[PDB]
């Protein structure tokens, strides 16, 4: 919303202006890895106990 | 008498409030120092005079 002032001639007479806006949410993401190893999987499960 | 009671000096001292405003001393007298493109002329299309 914009306010006003009051002018005198020979200037134009102004009106109360208004503005209306919407914005679009952009989307981004992340990435992160973990890599395990083969003969350590059996250690967690129990195949090589 | 020459020095009369002046017509203005019979009036009442009006009611006073408090206003935040900048005050500068130059020479022997105080000055209201003020910039006017934030209180007025903020986001209204009128040229600063």
């Amino acid at each position: 919303h914009q306010p006003l002032i009051a002018r005198d001639g020979p200037h134009p007479i102004e009106q109360p202006t208004h503005n209306y806006m919407t914005k679009i949410i952009d989307r981004r993401a992340l990435n992160a890895a973990f890599s395990l190893a083969t003969e350590a999987i059996a250690l967690l499960t129990g195949e090589a106990l | 008498d020459l020095n009369r009671q002046t017509l203005d000096e019979l009036e009442s001292a009006p009611q006073t409030t408090r206003v935040r405003a900048d005050l500068v001393s130059i020479g022997e007298k105080l000055v209201f120092l003020e910039a006017l493109e934030k209180r007025i002329y903020a986001a209204t299309n009128v040229p600063y005079p």
